[PDB]
Formats: structure tokens, C-alpha cells, sequence
């Protein structure tokens, strides 16, 4: 993939041209962010399954019949499948939050997700409010100065299926 | 980077960071100061590094400026010192980044080939990464002369 | 190729057992004792 | 159902359905008019079944209902015997099936990682399952008894 | 895959109620098919090679064009692959009519053969007949009970491919 | 056997025989004394099947003994009848073990290499079978009649 | 694996001769006590996990140094690998009860048992105590009749392993 | 211990240990001392740490030692306690080698399945063990207590 | 042709054509023009090698068209004879390509599968080509009918 | 992959003739050429690595903007890439040469070539620019005749890629 | 594999024992080696080039039958895997040092080195003074208290093959 560190020595090599003072500034500005970014990451992966309760306890209360008869998430191996997605999601949530980069979620999970949704018939409004609820369940955790870090990836996995 | 190293690795078996390589990125975010301060330096002092290697070089080596010789001329001489620049460039980019990932996609992954292409000798290749080395490792401090010779020796092994 | 460009078989035919890159995907051996 | 299990086995092989398989198929279209009759009864004694069931699997466990149980409260409690309802209905599904494969595509498949999503204690399940199959099977008669005996059975085993 | 039992246990799942009146008619009536299907099912089973030749050579003789020189069957290679195209449409046929149901034939089968066809230069028309020949030397080998069943599902393929 | 593919089957998946297994190996050994008079029935009847099976064998396909093919000769003739008493004694271990798996070890499993080994041709192959079939069929009860008949087309299938 | 069925053909297909009625009633044999075997697996499949359940409990409860630290069944991976193994002997004494025939446990469970659990320092003695446990509460719920058919196998794996 | 996870590591890609590790290794054990006093404090506080959690996850979780409750009893709910504090020691044993692999290795491969052979609920585990660094990381100071919560939410999501 | 197979080799290895095959197609382009003579005698003469080889075959194997052979029969008798026609033209392109990729390609390829459906007998082909192939050596000239003769070979070990 | 002897074969083959004086007069063109195509393919293939060097460097030298910073030849990786892709180039002119037909070409080469190039990235005018650079480099290398017969190669390949 | 540290958490973790004051000095103990330890091993690792140079040039001086033809080193490929055996003896005494426990090297190094060299052929003896060669040149290099620790792994070695 591609992280921040990386996003800038790329775009300073395909100029060529040395690292200049806004380059450093923009260096320093993510390692000024590390710590906060590595507490984040650990206090999500020590909460992912609590995260992923809440937020798809509050999906399936505000849109009940995705888990009733006739509701894409009704079966076992449905509602399995859902969870599992939300994992997904916020595994790799973090993961550009970690990097501080949106590279990931492009290119290991956007990456022709909308038509394999369409395709497969999974409602992508739902998941968008399942990331939604996510992004708010997750924001109480971490605290708001990881929660402003989590918001953007959250709606870039958001913007994705939209 | 490190920290790309360590999502990949934990993205290759499904699960979140480990404590351990949560700690590894720490560890980087923390020595990130100090690795920019080592990259900027090397910055600063680039036409210095350029021409003490260039020199340096063409005296170890008279037979590639000399009639014949692959770096003789204007040109060929400014086509030399211009790659010499690009790895100087390079080993900044793998201090930043903290690893020799960024040299290894950018400068070593196909550098036989290509400077086989070119009819360029890779002793010579090498022994313009070492005389660069030792320039670099003089301008700079004891503590950091051995992380940019780690990248210098990287660059050596990998051109050899 | 997903990874080294000059090590696909058609021009390299010895390229897949060539050295691994960092544009390589992450590769598992099972080194452990093979008891 | 058992010719979907035949017919998959068969194709998985690329051959045609094995003399056992075909006599297999017979007995099961022939079973069929008692698997209906069976499925008659569960279905018309579903709302007994369900209240017994729940009342005896809650004096059984009474943590479930206690405070700080996953089923404590009505509404809880009213989810759980929805959930009773799913199961019997899948039940009557693998009787008219002739197999398990209803069940287990309905309700088997990922059901550990929902009820871990939902804080439901598997082993509850496991009683409330025993529980039905012990209402259910004190309606019937003790040919229909076995059969819908094995469905429970299957439910709970793999539940546990 | 799904048979007729497994589509009524599906409908009834996705409406979410357990079995009506009309239900168990079609389960009764699916019963009531099933000795014809198995005795069909085993008859084929034992002159599938008969079966597959004499369709073969009707085809050949109604098209000579496909076998002699410039014809799509003219190979060995050809040949043989005609024949293997024509052994899986008849055990396809078969398990659909075993099954009662033709959800077989649209995955296994038909869902991309028109594409794969027209990408090879293989004629449509040619195949149909080919799937009609078969069809009606099967109907002489099952019986007049056991023809009917087996049509619909010949004609399945057939409509499929056309 | 069935109870040999069942188990097989359910510790291929690492699980205790589920109640389809179970019913499949129910209904088989619920029939085995039919099964076991049927196969006791043909053993009765060695030398009229293979005798009459020959018989139509040859006048379907006279030129299996006529000079130049396969069974031309009295001693070729006699391996004939000895491959057919073969798979007769096959057919018989199939319909006791509930399943053909007996013929498939023994007598199907490189059958086809066999008999190229051999220069026997397939089509007299099947036309043998077939016409074992035949004479077999004639002599059981209606309902035990298709129970040989499956059998029958199990092999003839394997042949050709 | 072999059955008896399957072991009369063997012999009987090495001698090269027909069924005769030594074999048959030999098969009237297994065919008498077909019915009880299916019920006593279709028992055993219930109670799988809680036999196991139990039966731990009394070995541990009879041997608590085993769980306590410094003992073999001390970790959870230690532990994991105590009740997987008691699992294990369940099912094949299930596996060979339903075919009759020990032959399968030898395949399988008892080809080098002994030297590998000594290998391991696993106590073969504790291991006994196990499978006598799993002995008793498997009989206490299949019933007697199943009981001794089922406690035959138990004891021919207790004596193979001591 | 970080050694460890350096030498596999370098064992894996094949080549002695990187200046970048030698670094974390001498940062490791030149603060050996204060993960000593950091699993000495923990082990002073062993009684309070263990019966605090109990109490807390006890009244979040009244089933638990409910009539029918898996700690029900004054037996169970010791070995509730000895549990805990089995985990707790595995917590200092984590402290003091620098890394979660004593955590692994002793208490989390296979927890899983054993408490689903002991009916244990995991999420009990989990309110007990965040009840735990509730506890604990108060008594240490704010560089510690961050270090030791690490371990703490480590085996909190180890456990979930 | 050899050209193309010398190609196919020299891109499986990634490699222009060594002298070897550069020089073995300077070999075969030196030959061609009586490679062409050898392939015009026998299209020449094409009616009287298939007519000689129906011929010995028939005397051969007299069962193909006896009655229930698959030559008896006018018409069968005239595709066996096509059949033959068929290979005699294969050959004359394998002769002329200097491979036996033409006959491998048009009637090797498949031909056991396509002579099953037929119910063609594969020996009585083997009998047939060794009779074509002694007529093909009868017509031809000392070393010419060498060649020739490895082609028949060839179709035979293919046959058979 | 046909050269002209295979492709008079087929088309003698389609038509199930027998070979006369034309197919003669055909394949007797191409041995005649036979010589001509051997000489001109050993040439190419012992001065390969000469051509590829000097049709590269005029390439380079023609389009500098290439292998300097944001060019699609700038990295070591990408210039390998692009020397590998001549070689690729040279390698199958020299096969279509020898085999004297185009089918290579169609067959091994431009098959999907211009997808791979537009998701890669890879300039299209400037690989036909590199393609030509080959053809004027190797065309004194191998003399008139051998240069005009290289030549349709060559702009088979620029033509396919346009 | 275990080092110093996991050794001390083994022993207590048997016991069932929290840390006491013996455990805090063994720890200790370890941690003030540590540091003797890395430098020693950052010494190796610049150097092991020139160890394996200098120990090589000793082993095939004493034993020159080894590189002539005939010896067990006559070949490049076999002359590489020489070195390259030495070069894991060097990396792994260099491992089990950092660590601190010999544990490493009876998992990796010596399970089953003696059989499957005597199965090649390779002589024990001349790779045992190879070990010492390496030894002897390490002793020298990274000073006598380095050295006195390093000698423990590498007689150990020596004797393992022994
Ligand atoms: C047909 C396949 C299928 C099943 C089985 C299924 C179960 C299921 N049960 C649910 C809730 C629930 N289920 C239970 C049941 C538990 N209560 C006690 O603990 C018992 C041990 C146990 C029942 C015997 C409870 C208490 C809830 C409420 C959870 C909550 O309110 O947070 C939910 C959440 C959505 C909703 O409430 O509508 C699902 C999806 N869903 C499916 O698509
Ligand atoms: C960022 C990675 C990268 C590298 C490394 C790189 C090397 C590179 N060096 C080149 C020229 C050259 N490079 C050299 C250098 C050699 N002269 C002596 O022999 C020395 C041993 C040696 C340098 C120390 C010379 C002499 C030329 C001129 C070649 C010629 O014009 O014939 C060229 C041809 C294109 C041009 O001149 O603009 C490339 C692509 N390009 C890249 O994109
Ligand atoms: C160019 C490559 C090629 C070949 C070789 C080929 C063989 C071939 N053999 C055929 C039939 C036949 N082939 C034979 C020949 C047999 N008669 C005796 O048994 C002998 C053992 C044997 C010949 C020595 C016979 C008798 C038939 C007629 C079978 C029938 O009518 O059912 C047919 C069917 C003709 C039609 O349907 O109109 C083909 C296509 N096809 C090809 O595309
Ligand atoms: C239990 C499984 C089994 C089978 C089936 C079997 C078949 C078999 N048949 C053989 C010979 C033979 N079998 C046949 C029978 C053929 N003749 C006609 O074409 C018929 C179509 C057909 C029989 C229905 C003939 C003619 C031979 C003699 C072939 C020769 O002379 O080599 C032989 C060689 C031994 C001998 O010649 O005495 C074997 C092994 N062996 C086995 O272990
Ligand atoms: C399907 C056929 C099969 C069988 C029969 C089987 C038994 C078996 N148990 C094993 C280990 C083990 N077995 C046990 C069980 C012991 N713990 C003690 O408390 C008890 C006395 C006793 C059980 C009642 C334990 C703890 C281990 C792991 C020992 C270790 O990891 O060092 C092993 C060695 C593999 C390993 O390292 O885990 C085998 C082969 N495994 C199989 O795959
Ligand atoms: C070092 C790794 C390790 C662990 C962790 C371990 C746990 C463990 N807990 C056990 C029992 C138990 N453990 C618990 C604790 C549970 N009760 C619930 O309320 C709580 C959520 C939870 C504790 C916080 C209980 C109640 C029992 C008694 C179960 C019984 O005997 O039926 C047992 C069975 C032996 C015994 O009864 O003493 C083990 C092996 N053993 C190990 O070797
Ligand atoms: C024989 C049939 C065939 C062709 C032609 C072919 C071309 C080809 N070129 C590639 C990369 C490339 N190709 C080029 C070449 C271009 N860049 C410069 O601008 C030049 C104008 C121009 C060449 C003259 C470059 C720079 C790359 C690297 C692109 C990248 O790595 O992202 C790749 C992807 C990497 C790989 O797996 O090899 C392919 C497939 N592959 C084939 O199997």
C-alpha cells in the first residue's frame, strides 16, 4: 500500500526533487500524530467486537427487517456474512487510519465492492448506515481526537459504496 | 515504511495490529524526529556530497572518464553525477521512510538489467555508492553515521 | 505480473523462483521443524 | 432435501446417481406422505410448543431470566421465543426435506457468530432446543417421535 | 442447487410462515413424481452412452456438413468435444428431472453457454438439434410418462440456448 | 458399504453421521433380508444366467466368436463365461453391501485398461451385462426384479 | 475401513467363491443389530458434547493435578488438546460401534498411540481413566443394550492403549 | 520477549538482527528494571486486583452467580477467582518478558474451546478482565499503567 | 512444421533459435522439395493404397464386416474406407509440414473418444494403418518410404 | 501460431483435398525464401542485445521526458520493464519472420496488448516510436532483402498497437 | 524457541508461582548481560563476512583435500553450500547468544543435522573445526568477554555434531 510517509516520497520522486521544507512540515505533521494514531489502533482492536455489536444492534433496531423474513440479512449465514463485512470495514478502517492514508481502502476493499454488492443484491444504502453507526460507536471510544481521524476514513469507505 | 510493513503483514492474516508491531510503529513515530533532521542534512549538503564523491570516483577510477570510458565527456560525466544524485535522493527518501523500500522500488529492483542496457559497469556503480558512503558518513555525526550506512551498504549489496 | 514487472515467465522463464520484491505479496513458508 | 444431497454428490463426481442413491431417493418419496402428516402436527401445535418450551427451558435456566440475563425482560424474553419459532419451523423444513440441509443453511451456518453478536449463551439455546424436542415429541407418536427426535437432535448438537 | 422441495421451503422462508394447505399439495404432488423421475432417472443412467450415440449420428445424418471437412464437428478433436458437450447435457437434463427442478440447468449449464458458443464459432441452431435428437431418443427409452417429464427439460436446454 | 460411505462421509467433515446418513443406513439394513434372498436367489442360479447371457451375447454379436474377434475359440469362449460369472459374483457383493462399491474396488476401478490389455472390446462389454440383465431380471420377483435391474445398470454404465 | 459386510466380501473374494450360508447368516447378524447401532449413534450425536463434558469433569475432579499447574492438561492449548483427544475417542468408538467392526480404530486411533503420548509425557494411565469415563456416562444415556456394544469398544480402546 | 520476536523475525527473512532491532532490544532491556518494579506491584496487589474485578463483573453480571449461573456457588466462584487471578499473573509474566506471547502460550490458545467444554461465558471473561485493568492500572503510574493496560485490552480482545 | 515447433521451444524458453534450430531448419528447408516428390507419389496413387489397405485389412480381421461388425454394410465399408482416405491425406501433410503435427492435430487428438462414440474398434485402425503402411513403403523408393513409414509408426502408436 | 506451410495445410484440410500443383508451388516459395529468413534470424538473434541498446537509446534520445522523473519509463524497475518489452518486440518479429506469417503476432503479442498498456499506463505512441527504432536498427543489420522482409513485421506490430 | 527470560516464566509458570525476589535477580542478571550481548551481536553481524573469510581460508588450509577434485567441496554449487552452512552457524550461535539460551540451536540448527550430513557424506569432523575456526576468529574480534560467551554456543555446536 501506500501510507502518508509514502504518499509524500512519492509524489517528491515522480518530480524529482529532494524533500524541501513543506515536504519535512508535512513529515513532521504525521509523526506528531503517531501516538495518538497507535492508542487509537490498539483501542480498537481490543473493542472491535464490542464495536461491531453496538453498531449493528442500532443498524438492525433503525432497519429491523434486514434480519426479519424477506430482509437481505435473514439466515444465519446472512446476518453471519453482515457481521462479518462490518469487520471488515473497521479492521480496514483502521488500518488507513494507521497509515493516515485512504490507499488501502481503495485498493483492498473499494475496489469493485459497489458492483459486487449490486450484484450480489446487498442493500448499499444499509451498509452505509451500518458504517454510519460504526463511525459513531467507534467516536465514544477512541475519543474525539481519534474519533476526527476515524470520521474521515469512515466516510471514505461510505463515499466508496455510495 | 515500517508502518506499511506491519499493516501489510497484519492485512495478510486478517486480524488487527499485534501490541508487538503497535510498538514497532511507536518506536518509528518516535525516532521520526531525529530521522528527519538526519534526511535534511543530507538535504542541505547534496552538491558537497556530489562533487567530493564525483571526484573522488573519477581519481579511483580514471579509465571511465577517459577516452573509451563510459563516463567520458561532458554529458556522460553529468549523466554520472546525475545518477549519483537520484540514489543520494534515494537513501534520503529510505531515511524518511525508514526502511530501504523506497530505494529498493525506485533505484534497485531492475538496476542490472538497465545499467546493462547502458553498457554502464556496476563496479563502478558500487564503488561510487561506497566513495558517497564515506562523503556522507563525514559530513554527519558519529550516532547517525550508521543508520545512513545501513541505507549506503543496502544500496552497495544490492548494486553488487 | 503482482510484483517484480521483469519476472514474469514469458520473458523470465525462471522468474518464479526468482528473489521476492517489496511489490511482491506477502509469502508464508512453513519452516517449523516439518516433524 | 436428499435428492439435492444425491444429486450434488453424484455431480461433484461427474456420474450419474449410484444405484444406492436412487433406492435412497425411493425410500424418501415413499417416507414422504408421513414426513407431511408429521409436519401437519408440528406445524398446527406451534404455539403450544413454543409457550411449553420457553416455561420449561426458563425454569431449567433461570439465569437466562434473572437480572443481567441475556433474556431478561419481556421483550427479550418475547425475542427468544421468536427464535423458538424460527427453529420449529425449521424443524417442520428437514422433516418435509428428508434432510438437514434446511436447517442448516437456514439456521446453522454462522449461527455461533450471530448469537456471539447478540450475547446469547449457545448452551441456552442448547436447552431451549432439548426442551422443544421434548414438548414436541410428547405430541407425536413414538414412530413420528424418532424422526423429529433426530431433527432436534442435529438442531442441538449444533448449537453445542 | 435447488429442487422443487427446496423451492418451497424457500419461498416459505423468505415469506416467513410455516406450511399451508397449498404447500403440502405441491410437496404431495412432487412425491407423487418422484417413483416416475427415479425409474427414468436409472434408465438413462444405464443407456447414457447408447443415448449419446444415436442422437450423435441423427444429428450427423440430418447435417452431414458438421462432421465432413469445414464443418465445426470435423476433428477428432471436434468430434470429441461435441460428444462431451452433448454427455453433460444429458446428465444436466437428467439431474434437473430427477430434481424437479431446472435451477440446475441455468447455473451449471446455461449461464454462459451462449457467450462461450459464440465465442468458439460453435452453431447454435446445430446444438439445438443436437439437444432435440437426444430428446427424442430418450423419450423412446424411459416411456411415454417418463418422455413428458424429460421434455420439458430438453426444452429448457434448448430455449436456454436459443 | 452404505455404513462404510456414511462413515466415511461424516469423518471427511470431521462429524458425527447426521440423521440423513442415519436414515439412509436405517432404510438399509431395515432391508437386508430382502436384499440378502435376492443375491442368495442369483447365487442359486449360476450356470442358467451365465449360460443364457452367453447364448444372447453371441447371437446378438456373432462376431465375437466368429474367426477374427475377441472370443473366437472354445477357450476364449470359456474366458468369456468366466468374466461373466465374475461380475455376476460382483452384482451379488454390490446388492449385500447396499452399494456399489464392491464392483467399483473389484471389478469397475481399471476396468477399462484391463480389457485394452486384453483386446476385449467394451460395446460386447455392455451387450454382456446387458444381456445378464436380462436373464437375471427374469427369473427374481417383480419388486426384487428393479433391485438387480439398478445393480445391472450400475455395471453396464461402468463397462461403457 | 472395513465393515463386517465388507470384510465377508473380502474374504470371500479372495477365496474367489459366491456367497453360502455361513455368510448369510453372518449377515443376518449385522442386519439384526443394524437398528440398534442407528439408535445408539443418533443418542451419541446429542450427547457428544455433554458426555465430554461430563467425563472431563470427573477425570479432572478425580485428578486435579492434571489441571493444576505443572500438569500435562495445564494451558488451554493443553487443555484444548485433553478434550479434543476425548472427543476423537468418542467418535470412533461411535464410527466403529455403527460398522461393527474395531478395525477403524486400529487405522486411525491406536497406530502408535502409546509411543506418541509417552513422546509427550501425556499419562497413559489418566488417559484410560478417560475413555472409562467417557464409558460410563455415553452408557448411562445410550441404555444398557447400547451400553455393552458400546462400552465392548471402549474397552478394546482402553486395552489398546494400556 | 522482544529478543524472541526479533530473532524469529530475523530467522524468517534470513539475516542477522538490524540496527533498527539491536536499538529496540538495548531499549528493552535497559528498562528491564522498571517492568520488574511494575510486576512486583501487581503481585503486592494480588487479593485487592482479583476481588475488586470479581465484585465488579459480579454486579454487572448478577446471573452469573444466580441460582442456575456458571459461578454459582461458593466453590465456583473461587474458582472464578483463581481463574482471574491465573490471568493476572500471565498479565506480570507479559510485563516482565515485554511482549503478550507468555499470554498466548499459556492462557489464550484454545481458551475458547475450553470454556465452551467448562460452559464459561467468554463475555463474562471479558467484563472480568476489564474489570482487572480497571483495578490495576490505577495503582501504577500514568507511563506504566499505560503499558500494563496494553496487555490488559490485549486479552480482553484475545478473549472476545 | 519443424519451423513451428522449433519456435514453440525457443518461446517456452524465452530465447531466439540457437544454431541448432536454426541449422536442423536449414536442414529442413534444403529437403522440402523432395519431401514434396515423396507426397505427390502417393496422392498420386492415393485409390490404389486405400483399396490394397481395405483389402488386407479385411483379410485380417474378416469380423469387421461380418455380420454385427461395425463395417458390415455397403456404406460402413465406404466410411471405413474414407476413414482410411482421411489418415492417407493426414500423412501426406505430415510429410510435407516434415512433423507429425498436422496428423496429431486433425485425427490423433480426441480419436479414442470419437472412434468409442462410433463404437469403432481402435485395433482393427491399428490393422489398418500397418496395412496402408506397407502399401506407402511398397510404393516408395529405398529411404523415402523410411520417412514415410515413421509417420504410419507414429499414427499407430496413436491408435493403439 | 501457423507459419505458411501449416497455413496451406489448413487451408487444404478445410477443403478435405488432396495436395496439388498451387499447394506445391506455395510451399516451394516459402523454401526458396527458407534461406533468406534462416540467415536473417541467426543475425538478429547474435546482435539482439546490440539492437535492443541502440533502438532504446534512440528512443531516449528522441523522447527524453521518458526516463526523467514523472515519465513512464522513470524507475530502474520501469526501464527494465520497457528494454524488456523491445526484447519481446524483436523476439516474435524475428519468429513471425521466420515462420513467415502474422498468426504470432495475433496470436502471442497484440492479444489484449492495448488493455494492458492503457491500465498499466504505458505511452502507446512512444512503444510504436521504440517499435520503429528496432525496425531501422535492424534493417542495417540484416541487409535490404532481409530488412524489406522484417519490415511488414515491424509495422504489423506498430499497426496493431495504433 | 525460549530465551533467558521465557526460561525464568517457564519455571514459575510450573510452579504456578508469581515472581519473588530469585526471579527478579535472574532477570536482572540477564539484563545487564544484555547490553554486552547486542554489541556483541552488531560486532557479528558487520563482520560475518570476515569471519566466514578468514575461518574458510583456516578449514581449507588444514584440510586441502576438501576443495581438490575428489574432496567434498569440489564444486562451485557444493563450495557455496560449504560457505553457506558456516554462514548458519555463524548467524545462529549469533541468535542463541543474543537470546541467551541454547534452546534455538537444538530446534533449528541440530535437529537432525548429524544424520542428514551423514546421509550426504559431508564430513562431521572437518565441519566441527570449521565451528572452531569460526570460534577462534570470533574470539578474536569481538573481545575476550564476548568471546567467552560466544564460545559456550559454539561448543555447544561442536558438540552436537560431535
Ligand atoms: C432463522 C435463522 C435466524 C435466527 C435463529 C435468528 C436469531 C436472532 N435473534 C435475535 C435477538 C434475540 N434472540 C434472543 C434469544 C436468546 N434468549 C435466551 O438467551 C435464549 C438462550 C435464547 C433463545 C432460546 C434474544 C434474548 C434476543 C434479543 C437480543 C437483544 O435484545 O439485544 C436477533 C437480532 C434481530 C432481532 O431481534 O430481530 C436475531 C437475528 N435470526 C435469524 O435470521
Ligand atoms: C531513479 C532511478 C534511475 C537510475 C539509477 C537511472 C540511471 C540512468 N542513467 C542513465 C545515463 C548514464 N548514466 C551513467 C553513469 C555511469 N557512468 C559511469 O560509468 C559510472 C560507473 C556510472 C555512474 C556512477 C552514464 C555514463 C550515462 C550516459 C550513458 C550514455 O548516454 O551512453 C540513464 C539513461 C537516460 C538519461 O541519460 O537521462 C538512466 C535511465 N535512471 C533512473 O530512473
Ligand atoms: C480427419 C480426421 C477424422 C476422422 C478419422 C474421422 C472419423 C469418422 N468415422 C466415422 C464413422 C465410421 N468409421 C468407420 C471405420 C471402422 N470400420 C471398421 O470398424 C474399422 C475398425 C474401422 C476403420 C478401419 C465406420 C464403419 C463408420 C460408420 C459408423 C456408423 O455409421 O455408425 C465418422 C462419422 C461420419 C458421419 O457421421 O457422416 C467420422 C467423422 N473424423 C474426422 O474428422
Ligand atoms: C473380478 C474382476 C476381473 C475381471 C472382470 C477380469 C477379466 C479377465 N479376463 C481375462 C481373459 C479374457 N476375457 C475374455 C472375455 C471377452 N470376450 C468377449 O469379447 C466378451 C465381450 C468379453 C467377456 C464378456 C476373453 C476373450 C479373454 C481372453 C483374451 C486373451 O486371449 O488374452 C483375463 C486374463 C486371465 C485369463 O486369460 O485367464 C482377465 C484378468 N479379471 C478380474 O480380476
Ligand atoms: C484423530 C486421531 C488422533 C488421536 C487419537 C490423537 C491423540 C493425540 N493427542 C496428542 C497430544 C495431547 N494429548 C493430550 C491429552 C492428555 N492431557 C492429559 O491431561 C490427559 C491424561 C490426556 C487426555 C485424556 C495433551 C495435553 C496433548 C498435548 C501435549 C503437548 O502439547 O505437549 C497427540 C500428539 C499431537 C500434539 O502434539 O498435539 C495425538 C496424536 N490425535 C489425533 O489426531
Ligand atoms: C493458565 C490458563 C488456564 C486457565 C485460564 C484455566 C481456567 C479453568 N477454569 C476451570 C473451572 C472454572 N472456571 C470458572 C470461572 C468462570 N466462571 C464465570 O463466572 C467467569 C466469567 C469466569 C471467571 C472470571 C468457573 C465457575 C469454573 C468451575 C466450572 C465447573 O467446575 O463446573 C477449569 C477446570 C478445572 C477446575 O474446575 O478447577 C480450568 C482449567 N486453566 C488454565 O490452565
Ligand atoms: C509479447 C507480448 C507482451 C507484451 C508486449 C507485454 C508488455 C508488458 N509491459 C509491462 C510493464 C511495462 N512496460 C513498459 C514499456 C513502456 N514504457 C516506456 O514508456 C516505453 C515507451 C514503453 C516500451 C518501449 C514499462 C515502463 C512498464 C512498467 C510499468 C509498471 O511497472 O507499472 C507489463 C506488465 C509487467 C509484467 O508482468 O511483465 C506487460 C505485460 N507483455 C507481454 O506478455
Amino acid at each position: 500500500m501506500q501510507d502518508a510517509i509514502t504518499s509524500v516520497i512519492n509524489t517528491y520522486d515522480v518530480q524529482g526533487k529532494y524533500f524541501d521544507t513543506s515536504a519535512f512540515d508535512k513529515l513532521k505533521a504525521y509523526y506528531a500524530t503517531g501516538e495518538l494514531r497507535v492508542r487509537a489502533a490498539g483501542t480498537i482492536s481490543a473493542n472491535a467486537a464490542t464495536i461491531i455489536k453496538e453498531a449493528s444492534a442500532k443498524l438492525f433496531s433503525n432497519q429491523p427487517d434486514l434480519v426479519r423474513p424477506g430482509g437481505n440479512a435473514y439466515t444465519t449465514r446472512r446476518y453471519a456474512a453482515c457481521v462479518r463485512d462490518m469487520d471488515y470495514f473497521l479492521r480496514y478502517a483502521t488500518y488507513a487510519m494507521l497509515a493516515g492514508d485512504t490507499s488501502i481502502l481503495d485498493e483492498r476493499v473499494l475496489n469493485g465492492l459497489k458492483e459486487t454488492y449490486n450484484s450480489l443484491g446487498v442493500p448499499i444504502s444499509s451498509t452505509v448506515q451500518g458504517i454510519q453507526a460504526m463511525k459513531e460507536v467507534t467516536g465514544s471510544l477512541v475519543g474525539s481526537g481519534a474519533a476526527k481521524e476515524m470520521g474521515v476514513y469512515f466516510d471514505y469507505l461510505s463515499s466508496g459504496l455510495s | 515504511s515500517v508502518v506499511t510493513k506491519a499493516i501489510v503483514s497484519a492485512d495478510a492474516e486478517a486480524r488487527y495490529l499485534s501490541p508487538g508491531e503497535l510498538d514497532r510503529i511507536r518506536g518509528f513515530v518516535s525516532s521520526g524526529e531525529r530521522r528527519l533532521r538526519v534526511a535534511q542534512t543530507l538535504t542541505e549538503s547534496r552538491e558537497r556530497i556530489i562533487k567530493q564523491a564525483g571526484d573522488q570516483l573519477f581519481q579511483k577510477r580514471p579509465d571511465l572518464v577517459s577516452p573509451g570510458g563510459n563516463a567520458y565527456g561532458a554529458e556522460r560525466t553529468a549523466s554520472c553525477l546525475r545518477d549519483l544524485d537520484y540514489y543520494l535522493r534515494l537513501v534520503t527518501f529510505g531515511i524518511v521512510a525508514g526502511d530501504v523500500t523506497p530505494i529498493e522500488e525506485i533505484g534497485v529492483i531492475g538496476v542490472k538489467e538497465m545499467y546493462r542496457n547502458l553498457e554502464v559497469p556496476l563496479p563502478g556503480m558500487v564503488e561510487a555508492v561506497k566513495a558517497m558512503k564515506s562523503v556522507a558518513t563525514g559530513l554527519l555525526s558519529g550516532d547517525d553515521s550508521a543508520e545512513v550506512g545501513y541505507y549506503f551498504d543496502y544500496l552497495a549489496g544490492a548494486l553488487a | 505480473r503482482s510484483g517484480n514487472p521483469i519476472t514474469n515467465e514469458r520473458g523470465n522463464p525462471a522468474g518464479g523462483i526468482s528473489d521476492k520484491t517489496s511489490l511482491s505479496p506477502q509469502i508464508f513458508k512453513l519452516t517449523q521443524d516439518n516433524r
